[PDB]
Order: C-alpha cells, then sequence, then structure tokens
C-alpha cells in the first residue's frame, strides 16, 4: 500500500512529464492481426527512469 | 503402436507445401521409433494467436516435441516460447526467423532449441 | 537421434500428455534428464549438438 | 497471467503495467510473464515487490 500509492505517483510524474513529448501512436488494439511493433513505449520508459 | 508424437509449425508468407512432405518421406529414413507427425501453419502469428494454437494442437496431436518457424524479422516470438517452455516442459526448437534469433541465456529449467550464434561464437 | 537415445539409455516411452491446462504430468519430470540425450543430438554425421 | 494479457490487458491499451507478489507464493520470479509479455510490445512495467 505504501508502495503502491508512490509508484502510481511516480507513475502519474512520469506520464504527464511523458505528454509534454509529442507525435505518439497509440499502441495495437488487441493481440490479434499485429505483427509490428509499436513506436511509442521506448521514449515512456525513456522519461519514466528520468522522473 | 510405438511411434513419438510430433509437431511442426510454419507462419509468415513463405510456403513450406511439398518440402514438408518431401521431409517426411525424406524422414521415414531408417530408425525404430516413428515420427508421427501433425502439420499446422498460420498465416498471422501472435502472442495470443501462436500461445493459444500450439495447445490447442497439444488437445489432438498430444505431441512430445515441436518445431516452430517463421517468415518474420521479429525478436521477441523466440522468448514468449521460452516462457511456454517453462509452462508445459515439452522440448520446442526453431529452425528460422525469430525462434532462430539470440537469446536470453536459457533458464536452466527451460527446455530449448534455437539456431542462433552464440555471441562468443561470432 | 533423441528418441533413439530413448531406445537406449532406458526402453522408456517419451510421449507425454501435451496439455497446458490439465496438471504437469509427474513423469515430465523425467523429461529433465531426457535433455542429455536431446541435448546430444546429430545426424547425416553432422552435428545440431 | 500472460492470456490475461493479450486480451485482459492489452484489448484495453495500458500505457503501462504494475506487478506484485501474489497473497500466496510458489516458487520464486511469479512476475516473469509479464515482462516479456509487455516486453513484445515494449509496455513499460513496473514491479511493486519482485527485488
Ligand atoms: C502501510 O502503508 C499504509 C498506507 O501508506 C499506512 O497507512 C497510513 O499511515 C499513515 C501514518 O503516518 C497515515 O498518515 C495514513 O493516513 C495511512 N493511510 C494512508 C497513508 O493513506 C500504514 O501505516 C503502513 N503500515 C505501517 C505498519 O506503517
Ligand atoms: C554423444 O553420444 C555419442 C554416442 O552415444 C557418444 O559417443 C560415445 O562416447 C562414449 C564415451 O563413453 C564412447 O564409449 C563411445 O565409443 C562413443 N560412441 C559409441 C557409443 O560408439 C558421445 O560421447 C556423446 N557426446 C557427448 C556426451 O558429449
Amino acid at each position: 500500500s505504501a508502495h503502491i500509492s508512490d509508484a502510481v505517483a511516480v507513475v502519474a510524474q512520469a506520464i504527464h512529464e511523458l505528454f509534454e513529448m509529442e507525435q505518439i501512436t497509440d499502441p495495437p488494439r488487441g493481440c490479434v492481426g499485429n505483427t509490428n511493433i509499436w513506436k511509442t513505449g521506448p521514449l515512456f520508459k525513456r522519461v519514466l527512469m528520468s522522473s | 503402436h510405438p511411434n513419438m508424437d510430433i509437431a511442426v509449425i510454419l507462419v509468415g508468407t513463405t510456403e513450406e507445401v511439398a518440402i514438408k512432405d518431401v521431409h517426411e518421406k525424406d524422414d521415414f529414413h531408417h530408425l525404430p521409433v516413428t515420427p508421427r507427425v501433425e502439420l499446422v501453419t498460420m498465416q498471422e502469428s501472435d502472442p495470443k494467436s501462436i500461445i493459444t494454437r500450439i495447445c490447442d494442437l497439444m488437445s489432438d496431436k498430444k505431441v512430445q516435441g515441436v518445431v516452430f518457424g517463421d517468415d518474420t524479422d521479429q525478436e521477441a516470438i523466440a522468448q514468449i516460447l521460452d516462457f511456454i517452455s517453462v509452462q508445459t516442459l515439452t522440448p520446442i526448437l526453431g529452425i528460422h526467423g525469430g525462434s532462430s534469433m539470440i537469446m536470453a541465456d536459457k533458464e536452466e529449467a527451460s527446455m530449448f532449441f534455437q539456431f542462433g550464434p552464440s555471441i562468443e561464437q561470432q | 537421434t533423441a528418441a533413439s537415445t530413448m531406445l537406449s539409455e532406458h526402453n522408456s516411452i517419451p510421449q507425454s500428455k501435451s496439455s497446458c491446462n490439465n496438471i504437469q504430468e509427474s513423469r515430465v519430470y523425467e523429461a529433465h534428464m531426457l535433455k542429455r540425450y536431446l541435448i546430444n543430438v546429430t545426424f547425416e554425421g553432422r552435428d545440431l549438438s | 497471467m500472460a492470456l490475461s494479457v493479450c486480451e485482459d490487458l492489452i484489448s484495453s491499451q495500458v500505457y503501462a503495467i504494475l506487478v506484485s507478489h501474489p497473497p500466496a507464493p510458489t516458487d520464486h520470479l511469479t512476475p516473469t510473464p509479464i515482462s516479456y509479455t509487455a516486453g513484445f510490445y515494449r509496455i513499460p512495467v513496473i514491479g511493486l515487490t519482485t527485488r
């Protein structure tokens, strides 16, 4: 519970810091029919690590 | 009577067709235990699709080994398969594509064969 | 060739229940020893080792 | 857990996933699959309890 609140807090800060960034494609809708990776996401990791 | 149950799968644009049949013709070879093979292909391969199909194939084939092959250039599929090895403890290997690509040193419990050159070897 | 060694090492059928949903077979355990034969696989005078 | 991801955790388009140890624990590293599953799509995963 102590970590939950904090982790989510960090996630929120990371996201709000993230969307300051631009031109991001939505993740693939559903597993079915998509053999391709998602360009958006590595970046989310990069901001989130630098929160 | 006394034959092992085996399955092989091909995915992506490439088609095995007659070559697989030739291998079976080629495959009888010399041996006391005979391979029993069930072949299925999938136009599309997915983490949910791939995971689903092989187990579904488990229900009828009840195969003691699996070979996976792909037309794909995606690295992640092999890792999913490692997870599957961990999940079902049935040998799986792959001859081409993603299954072939280099992967994280196999967890000892997991059983798995892929045609990928080792970093050290390279 | 792995199967060839099933014939030689223990005279035992490798065949096992394949279902993930179903509880894993206890005798699936034995396959672990089976892995070495698996590891030592060759054909056409060529190593798959 | 993984199937819960392809349809349950990806039909909905999560931007990230959190993972924690279950109340009843069997063996070790229970949260191995998710890191792989999200990883295919590069969806960031954050563990709470996995030391
Ligand atoms: C476990 O974590 C919970 C939640 O963080 C703690 O409950 C909080 O305790 C603080 C004490 O300063 C209170 O101010 C909060 O009102 C409580 N709930 C919250 C923070 O929402 C709990 O104390 C922790 N367990 C122990 C034994 O410390
Ligand atoms: C792979 O298996 C082959 C054949 O079983 C092994 O070759 C035999 O090695 C033993 C050593 O104890 C010799 O006594 C035999 O003469 C070899 N061939 C036979 C049985 O004719 C080979 O050693 C194995 N490779 C390993 C375990 O690394």
